[PDB]
């Protein structure tokens, strides 16, 4: 592959270069179904494996490909599959190395500003938000008006669109606000508005469980729950300057308020509240230890519940917690030398390390029981949670071998493929285990 | 390598590059082994290595002499007195390691 694509391609016979761009976009847009881990691994290998100067053969082709893709995107001007695929390729090339797209961000800015109500357009907005998150802090001496309009249109986008876009944009907003600028009073006022609205709804509901205004303004409440969840996750405003005065333990506040709205009569309200709690959890893990959260999960996952969206939501909460914690640990370990001289030798902390294990021991059993569900999505999510746990060794393997064997006889092929592969890895290290539970 | 004992070095360490032309008459046993014993600053370790070398050389000489003698004797006994599916692995599970997800 280093000889098939990443060659310097001198500035003549442009048709070959255009055909190469067509080919690569086709490859990635077709690979969207399964995963992008392999592509990143290959590109990591090609880049790292030539670290010396040695004419930098891959670097030239890479930078010429990304800038020519930029130019192609510009000259497009107005088939949408190619637009979304090209933006996706830009996203991957930013992820592998971020310096490659420092110069073109000003050219990427206009797409974020305004768009339409079609799907593929939303995918474009999500991807360009991701790119901006990855590249903006690394920009050599940015312009303040650029940051101003960035934050302005990000807020305009938050207050006008759906779920996934809100998530993937409040991510980049939080990152850019905490890395370069400092105007956190804006976000503080935003959370003030949302908190006040949902609290007024709570107060009005506390003595009027049969009123009708709630059945009218439901969308505002739902959007408010999801937004306060995402804000508490990505961008922690329980600190010295956000409040600007003595702390009123806002994290505890939002915890109690969401936990209140968990007990209700409709379904969409409950689902959105659980989503809020999950986002709140990924920022403060210790909250999982609280008794109400415990009994809540250990009742939803058991007890033969009618709902099948609550169970899916719970399992998705656990899954995203595990993945995010793993990624944070790895990418925070990678840059050791900046903090090494300012950490003790006699401490050897555990509460920041052992915590991720402890959590599972409170819920694990129930999750395993969820294998025996008639729906398929529940089974798929349960197997995802267990295969994320075991792959970091958090829990003792030979107590969830029998369930992981009985999952070897589902109809869907990807299911039992993943199961059986997990089983052969469990065996190849530890000789005896399978013979114990057969 | 280099020296009037390089042959024994090779025969004690590598032994494969040593050709049938070397082994035969390159080294005069009664002289070279005699040279090894009073050679200046000879370590016991290297001496043991050289011992195995010279014994391997001598064994090879014995092999060649036996082969040539046997050839000669076989010669001398001559004279001229004019007077479908057969074995496939069961399905693919033998060799079709499945794709991960």
């Amino acid at each position: 592959f280093q000889k098939l694509w990443f060659t310097p391609t001198p500035h003549n016979d442009k048709e070959a270069m255009t055909r190469k761009i067509l080919n690569i976009t086709d490859v990635v847009a077709a690979c969207r179904d399964t995963g992008y881990d392999w592509f990143e691994q290959l590109l990591q290998n090609l880049l790292k494996s030539e670290e010396d100067s040695s004419y930098k053969p891959v670097k030239k082709a890479c930078t010429q490909l990304v800038d020519n893709l930029v130019e192609h995107i510009l000259k497009y001007e107005e088939n949408s599959g190619r637009l979304v695929a090209c933006i996706t390729t830009l996203f991957l090339f930013s992820k592998i190395r971020p310096q490659l797209m420092v110069k073109h961000a000003m050219t990427m800015q206009p797409y974020l500003t305004t768009k339409c109500s079609t799907q593929n357009d939303f995918m474009v907005i999500c991807n360009v938000a991701k790119i901006l998150e990855l590249v903006v802090p690394l920009m050599e001496h940015p312009s303040e008006t650029f940051l101003a309009t960035i934050e302005e249109d990000l807020m305009k986008l938050i207050i006008k669109y759906g779920m996934t876009v809100v998530q993937h944009c409040v991510s980049c907003l939080g990152a850019v606000v905490n890395k370069v600028t400092q105007n956190f009073k804006f976000v503080w006022a935003c959370f003030n508005r949302y908190y006040g609205a949902i609290s007024k709804l709570k107060s009005q509901h506390q003595e009027d469980p049969n009123n009708t205004s709630l059945l009218t303004n439901k969308p505002a409440l739902l959007r408010s729950l999801f937004t306060v969840g995402a804000l508490c996750r990505h961008f922690d405003f329980d600190l010295e300057d956000f409040k600007g005065n003595s702390k009123v333990n806002i994290k505890d506040k939002v915890l109690e308020l969401l936990m209140y709205f968990t007990k209700h009569s409709d379904e969409e309200v409950q689902t959105k509240a659980i989503i809020g709690l999950g986002f709140a959890f990924i920022q403060h893990p210790s909250l999982m230890f609280e008794q109400e959260v415990k009994n809540l999960y250990n009742n939803i996952l058991s007890d033969k519940n009618s709902s099948v969206n609550l169970k899916i939501q719970v399992l998705k909460n656990l899954q995203t917690y595990l993945q995010e914690e793993d990624t944070r640990m790895q990418q925070a370990d990678r840059d050791w030398k900046k903090v090494a001289k300012q950490e003790d030798l006699k401490e050897m902390g555990d509460v920041s390390s052992g915590m991720s294990s402890s959590i599972m021991q409170l819920y694990l059993k129930q999750v395993l029981e969820a294998f025996f569900h008639t729906q398929s999505s529940v089974r798929h999510f349960a197997l995802n949670v267990i295969a994320l746990t075991l792959n970091q060794g958090l829990i003792h393997p030979v107590q969830c071998v029998p369930y992981l064997i009985a999952m070897g006889t589902d109809p869907e092929p990807a299911m039992r493929n993943k199961a059986d592969q997990q089983l052969v890895e469990i065996d190849k290290k530890y000789a005896g285990f399978i013979h114990m539970k057969a | 390598k280099r020296g009037p004992l390089a042959k024994i070095w090779l025969a004690a360490h590598w032994d494969k590059k040593l050709t049938k032309a070397h082994v035969f008459e390159c080294n005069l046993e009664s002289s070279v082994e005699s040279i090894i014993s009073p050679k200046v600053k000879m370590a016991l370790r290297t001496s043991g290595h050289l011992l195995l070398g010279v014994v391997r050389i001598y064994h090879r000489k014995a092999k060649y002499l036996l082969a040539d003698c046997n050839e000669a004797f076989i010669k001398i006994k001559m004279a001229f007195r004019p007077g479908i599916l057969q074995e496939n692995d069961f399905g693919d599970f033998g060799m079709d390691d499945r794709e991960i997800m």
